[PDB]
């Protein structure tokens, strides 16, 4: 058959936009981007001592709300999941069951020591060393606790991947 | 305080033969809720795959003698069948329970790293 | 084009190929739903509104109440559009050709010039002329009310 | 008078329903897109019952159930005074006196509910408690 | 899998690098190797993946979608997994995936062309440049997979382009270079069964009568890991099948009567008579109106062709392993899809394989 | 009402032994069970429970270490067979 | 094709199906009543329609009752 390859076309990530449609397909995806950015709604899983760390941003000197973050029960109704605190070998299977229920598009936070690396207890019979060996992991925030701020650091920073999402651009320039 | 579904005293029983009645009945309690066990974990095996195994279990150590030590193991046994029956372990673990598992020689040992 | 007549063809499948509680229940919705809206047209406003407060707002919900307290267990398809399908021949409850598809027409006069809603007659007639009616419908009522008790509460 | 307005608001909810329906098959981005590792359907894991991460496995009171069964007759009941709403007036003394019969007789159905205690939810399979007793020999 | 996988602790590539396994083969246990798995995110990459890097095998994906790379790394340890980011268009981004990489494994393969790639572009064009690169950097093996039909001189466009691609690879990478065909796998999310339980299948008929030998995707998955780390098998072309031969339409019903789906096969479309222009000019029209891969008119003809074994190829006793059937393994894979439960054990596929046939 | 009658246990009762391992394939009511078919403990209490499997009769403690003969589990059927309470769907309507 | 009696086919096979059935069938009469009563202009039959809408849901009521208590009988055995 017949074909030919270019070689100097760029990757996605550093292909700057050309014709018409670059633009609309951009705009689709910030818009879309935009909306997750924002509508950042997490998942109560605190575990251990993170998890009142978690709390305190949510506290008036905070507010999480501010910034259109409402946390929900629900792991359906939850696009994020702020895995804060020990992740025992008793709950990782569970953990597995309430990861797996997030619908699509779905993001993991690991705050504390315990839930990046096993923190304290990384020498115990009944810990998990490091969450990342049960879900993938988005942005590690390291402390024991991280103070208030470092996780909304840590949120930021989260974000500004979410507002580098390329999906509709992907599709018609990567697929 | 009211104790929980399946359960019983733990006690140190003296006495040789009612120890085999014990276990007996206890080995027909596994094989009543053979069909229970496929539908609550959703296990992949038939239920006669779970009676051929419940039985590999059983067969496996009844060749024990110490009955001070033949108490433990009903005592333990006892807390397998109720932390099963009561639905208490995770899918995977039953998964996994049946899941597990000839040697080689010297010189395929010796190659790799043996142990 | 009548659209009223697709639905009650739908809802003449649904009523044959139900299965549980669930399909049922459906189809007394699906059957007061063109009995309101044909009434809110047409005939009768009024009762198309008694229809809902009462009907849906009352024992509906009512229906679903119970059965959620009762159970929840469990020829082809070319019989049953045969079957609708000879059903559907004829639709002429009546048999009278000349009182069908003859129009008429009334002649309005301004006589009645205390205009008022047909429910201010009705009151004005459940509440004067028969009484007795409305009495005795108030009985009923009593009736029930020590009647349910009695038979559910077991003590 | 004239509701042809009305029914065009009414078309319009109709439609409008579609829309909230159909934007969510166009907007989302497919499945290949996030992870692709599975449909809907495919993902049994995700398509499943919540039940606090844990996986498991409604005989309400009599008096839940009976509550809701004594709702159809006193709601019988406040539906029909629609009558004398719209006709306070013409009716006069003799439609009030009538009134007051007609709520007289579904009083003693108020009454005799409120005396057997028949909507309390009650406590009697437990909060039981004895005196210790000496019984000497 | 087992225990430990290599064969020996050292083992010496083609190229002259030295690499000794350290580890009873746990997560934190090494190999020492460095397998580039090109299309590691797809349904086959992510078994070749995750079987690389359990055994402590630095696995470079290179990837064009950020968000599913991101499951990848539960697989291995800190630092066993590694991603780059890569476009075939972009010859750069090819050459930083291999310049470390001892193992390069070819997964890329398409049946639909897009607004971006024809149906050669990738499994040629894709693979010729994968695989001459991939030798100019001095890596010892190359593992390459193709149809189980592939064929230079067919009609149908994704078994030519798939033949030649075998050609141009033996062209650039050289000797050295395996190919290797499996047969439709069947595993979870599978293309080959996703395809069986959807309800609304139309042309049902047409395009389930073809005939296939089904494999279990998890034995192919450790057909490449047999093969990576050995050297004996360079140069050779394996064929992956099952033993009991199935077919598309004793499955469709096989799958249906275990889902227990009257009168419901008759309304809810799942025997969809149509013309057969009418597929055609359907698959057609979605061509330019789809935005997801459709049913394309390539599948359209690959439904009247039978799949057929080669004998200069090699079998799974080749490598010492024994396939094992579809019979033991069709129930769980639809079990999400499906009193008291029946399980369908291995020998009642039969039984139930029996009740489909009889008329 | 119990539709079993001694014939239709006895009948059925021979397929499921007819399923395990039997030192006869001749087996009635006379016949035993640990004698007869050379049954041990473990042995013994599979065909037992396969018979609760068909019969749907579940046997207790106290007959456990009781059980001599196959006439006996045939007998003691009858005595203990009752059919599922059935839904109010299925019962009147 | 209703002398066949066709309508038993489109009943469920539950009591409360049966509840259905007999609710759709005094509503017909309703409806015939309303039907009667404003083509005649006649507000005594539109009593006479807020009558069965009234006593129909009595019955309904009634019905209920009887069957939520039939239905506890089965499991009224209350041990615990
Ligand atoms: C706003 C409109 C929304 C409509 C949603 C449902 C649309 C399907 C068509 C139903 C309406 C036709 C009239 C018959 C009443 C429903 C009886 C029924 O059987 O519904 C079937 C429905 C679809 O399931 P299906 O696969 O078709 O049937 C086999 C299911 N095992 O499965 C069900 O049991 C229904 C589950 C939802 C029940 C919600 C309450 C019923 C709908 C009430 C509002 C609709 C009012 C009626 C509109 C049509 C009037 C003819
Ligand atoms: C496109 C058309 C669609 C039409 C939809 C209906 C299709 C037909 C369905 C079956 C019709 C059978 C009934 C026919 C209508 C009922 C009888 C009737 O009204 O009379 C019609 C017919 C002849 O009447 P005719 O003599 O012409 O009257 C003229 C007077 N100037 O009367 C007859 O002679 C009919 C013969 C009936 C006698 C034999 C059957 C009765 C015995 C079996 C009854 C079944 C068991 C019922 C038991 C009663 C329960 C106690
Ligand atoms: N059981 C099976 O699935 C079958 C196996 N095969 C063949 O085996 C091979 C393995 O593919 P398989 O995983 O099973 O199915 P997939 O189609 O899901 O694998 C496709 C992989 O190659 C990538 N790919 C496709 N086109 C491009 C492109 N232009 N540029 C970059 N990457 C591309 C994909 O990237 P991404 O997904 O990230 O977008 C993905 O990683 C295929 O050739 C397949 O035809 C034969 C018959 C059926
Ligand atoms: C009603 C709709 C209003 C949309 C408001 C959101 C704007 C938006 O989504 O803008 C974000 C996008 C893309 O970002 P950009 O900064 O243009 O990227 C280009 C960066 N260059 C220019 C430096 C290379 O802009 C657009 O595609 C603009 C056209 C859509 C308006
Ligand atoms: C009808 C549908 C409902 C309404 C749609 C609108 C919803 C909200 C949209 C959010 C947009 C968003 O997020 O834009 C803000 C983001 C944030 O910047 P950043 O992500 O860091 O990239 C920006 C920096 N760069 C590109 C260098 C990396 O981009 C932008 O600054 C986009 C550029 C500004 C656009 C201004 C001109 C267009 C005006 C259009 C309005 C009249
Ligand atoms: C009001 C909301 C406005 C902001 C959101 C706009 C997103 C729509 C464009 C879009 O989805 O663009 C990407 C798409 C397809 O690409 P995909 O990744 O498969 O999208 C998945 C979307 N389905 C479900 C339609 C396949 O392209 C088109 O076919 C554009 C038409
Ligand atoms: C709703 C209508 C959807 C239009 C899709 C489309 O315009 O698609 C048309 C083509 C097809 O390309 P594709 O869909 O990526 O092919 C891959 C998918 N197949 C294999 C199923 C075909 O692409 C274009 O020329 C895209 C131009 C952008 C148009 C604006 C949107
Ligand atoms: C679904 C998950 C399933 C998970 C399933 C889980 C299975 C749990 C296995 C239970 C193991 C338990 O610890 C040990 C035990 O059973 S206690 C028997 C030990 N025995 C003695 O100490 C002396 C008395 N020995 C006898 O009486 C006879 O050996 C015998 C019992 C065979 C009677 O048979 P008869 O004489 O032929
Ligand atoms: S990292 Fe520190 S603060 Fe967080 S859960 Fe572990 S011990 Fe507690």
């Amino acid at each position: 058959y017949s074909s030919d390859l270019p070689t100097d076309i760029p990757v996605l990530s550093k292909r700057p936009h050309t014709n018409l449609l670059d633009y609309t397909f951009t705009t689709f995806d910030k818009m879309k981007n935009w909306a997750r950015k924002s509508s950042f709604w997490p998942m109560t899983f605190g575990l251990a001592c993170c998890a009142v760390e978690m709390m305190h941003v949510s506290a008036p000197r905070y507010d999480q709300d501010r910034l259109g973050i409402i946390f929900r029960a629900s792991p359906r109704q939850s696009d994020i999941m702020i895995v804060a605190g020990t992740v025992t070998n008793k709950m990782a299977p569970a953990l597995r069951q309430v990861y797996d229920q997030m619908p699509y598009p779905r993001w993991v936070i690991s705050m504390g020591s315990c839930a990046n690396g096993g923190g304290y207890y990384h020498y115990s019979y009944s810990v998990v060393r490091g969450v990342d060996r049960i879900v993938p992991v988005d942005i590690y925030v390291p402390g024991c606790p991280p103070t208030s701020e470092a996780l909304m650091y840590g949120v930021f920073q989260l974000q500004k991947k979410m507002m580098d999402g390329q999906t509709h651009r992907m599709w018609y320039r990567s697929y | 305080t009211n104790p929980t579904a399946f359960a019983q005293t733990t006690r140190y029983v003296k006495d040789s033969t009612e120890m085999r009645t014990l276990v007996l009945n206890l080995y027909r309690r596994y094989l009543r809720h053979s069909r229970g066990f496929v539908n609550n974990y959703n296990l992949d095996i038939p239920a006669s795959q779970v009676r051929t195994k419940i039985r590999q279990e059983f067969e496996r150590q009844r060749f024990v003698k110490d009955l001070p030590l033949k108490n433990v193991l009903y005592m333990k046994a006892q807390m397998e069948f109720q932390e099963l029956v009561n639905f208490w372990k995770q899918q995977c673990h039953v998964m996994q329970y049946f899941e597990s598992i000839k040697g080689d020689s010297f010189v395929q040992k010796f190659l790799k790293g043996a142990q | 084009m009548n659209l009223e007549i697709l639905d009650l063809s739908i809802l003449g499948f649904y009523s044959l190929i139900s299965s549980n509680s669930f399909e049922s229940i459906a189809i007394l919705v699906a059957t007061i739903m063109p009995v309101i809206t044909e009434l809110w047209y047409n005939y009768s406003q009024l009762f198309a509104l008694l229809y809902t407060l009462i009907y849906v707002g009352a024992v509906v919900i009512l229906f679903v109440f119970i059965l959620s307290v009762i159970n929840e267990k469990e020829s082809g398809l070319f019989i049953l559009i045969l079957v609708l399908l000879l059903d559907d021949l004829d639709d002429n409850e009546s048999n009278d050709n000349d009182y069908n598809n003859v129009y008429i027409t009334d002649y309005a006069d301004w006589f009645n010039n205390y205009n008022e809603s047909d429910l201010s007659v009705i009151g004005n007639l459940l509440f004067t002329e028969y009484a007795l009616l409305l009495l005795i419908i108030s009985f009923i009522l009593l009736m029930s009310i020590i009647g349910l008790i009695l038979i559910v509460k077991k003590d | 008078m004239l509701q042809d307005l009305f029914n065009n608001y009414v078309i319009l909810v109709g439609i409008l329903g579609l829309i909230f329906l159909g934007v969510n098959y166009f907007i989302v981005e497919s499945p290949r897109m996030d992870e692709n590792n599975g449909n809907i359907s495919d993902y049994i894991e995700k398509s499943g019952p919540f039940e606090c991460g844990f996986s498991s496995f409604n005989p309400i009171p009599i008096a839940f159930i009976l509550v809701a069964l004594l709702f159809l007759p006193f709601d019988l009941e406040v539906s029909s005074m629609l009558p004398y709403i719209v006709s306070i007036y013409s009716v006069g003394i003799y439609g009030l006196i009538i009134f007051i019969l007609f709520l007289l007789i579904l009083i003693v159905g108020f009454i005799y509910e409120f005396n057997t205690k028949s909507l309390s939810i009650t406590t009697i399979l437990h909060k039981k408690n004895k005196a210790l007793v000496k019984n000497l020999y | 899998v087992s225990t430990f996988p290599l064969k020996s602790d050292i083992n010496i590539t083609k190229s002259g690098k030295t690499l000794l396994s350290v580890g009873q083969g746990g997560r934190s246990s090494r190999t020492g190797f460095t397998a580039t798995v090109f299309g590691g995110t797809g349904f086959l990459g992510r078994v070749v993946v995750s079987k690389l890097a359990k055994h402590g095998t630095n696995v470079v994906v290179p990837f064009r979608n950020d968000r599913a790379r991101r499951q990848l790394k539960v697989n291995g340890d800190l630092g066993v997994v590694n991603f780059v980011e890569f476009d075939i268009r972009n010859l750069k981004s090819i050459e930083d995936s291999v310049k470390y990489s001892d193992i390069v494994i070819n997964l890329i393969g398409t049946e639909h062309f897009s607004k971006n790639f024809s149906i050669e572009d990738v499994n040629i064009g894709a693979a010729e440049r994968i695989a001459k690169a991939a030798k100019e950097a001095g890596v010892s093996r190359l593992i390459h997979v193709s149809s189980y039909n592939a064929n230079p001189s067919s009609s149908s466009d994704f078994y030519a382009t798939k033949g030649i691609g075998e050609q141009v690879v033996r062209d650039n990478f050289g000797p050295d270079a395996t190919i290797v065909r499996p047969a439709p796998m069947y595993f979870r999310n599978s293309p080959f069964l996703n395809e069986l339980l959807q309800i609304k299948a139309l042309g049902g008929n047409v395009i389930f009568k073809k005939e296939v030998y089904p494999v279990h995707a998890l034995q192919v998955g450790e057909a490449i890991e047999r093969i990576a780390f050995d050297d004996a098998t360079a140069g050779q072309t394996y064929e992956l099948f099952g033993k009991e031969r199935y077919s598309k339409k004793e499955l469709r019903e096989m799958i249906k009567h275990i889902i227990h789906i009257g009168y419901y096969p008759y309304s809810a479309g799942f025997y969809l008579p149509a013309p057969e222009p009418f597929l055609y000019a359907f698959a057609l029209i979605r061509q330019y109106i789809s935005s997801q891969p459709r049913f394309n008119v390539d599948q359209l003809k690959r439904s009247h062709i039978n799949q057929e074994i080669d004998q200069s190829a090699k079998t799974f006793t080749d490598l010492g392993m024994v396939p094992d059937e579809l019979s033991e393994y069709l129930y769980r894979y639809v079990k999400p899809h499906i009193q008291n439960r029946t399980v369908y054990s291995k020998e009642d596929i039969e039984k139930l394989r029996d009740y489909v046939n009889t008329p | 009402a119990s539709t079993l009658t001694k014939e239709d246990v006895l009948t059925r009762s021979v397929s499921v032994l007819r399923g395990f391992e039997v030192k006869t394939k001749d087996i009635d009511l006379q016949t035993t069970f640990v004698q007869d078919l050379g049954m041990d403990s473990l042995d013994l209490n599979d065909a037992l429970v396969a018979l609760e499997e068909e019969f749907d009769v579940v046997f207790d403690d106290k007959t456990a270490n009781e059980i001599k003969t196959v006439g006996e589990v045939v007998d003691f059927v009858l005595a203990n067979y009752l059919p599922t309470e059935q839904s109010i769907n299925h019962t009147i309507r | 094709m209703d002398l066949i009696l066709l309508m038993l086919v489109a009943v469920g096979l539950n009591i409360i199906d049966i509840y259905i059935m007999i609710e759709i069938l005094i509503m017909g009469c309703t409806v015939n009543t309303i039907y009667s009563a404003s083509l005649d202009n006649d507000m005594i039959g539109l009593i006479y329609s807020l009558i069965q809408i009234i006593i129909a849901g009595v019955e309904s009521a009634i019905g209920l009752s009887i069957l939520v208590n039939y239905n506890r009988i089965r499991n009224s055995e209350e041990i615990e």
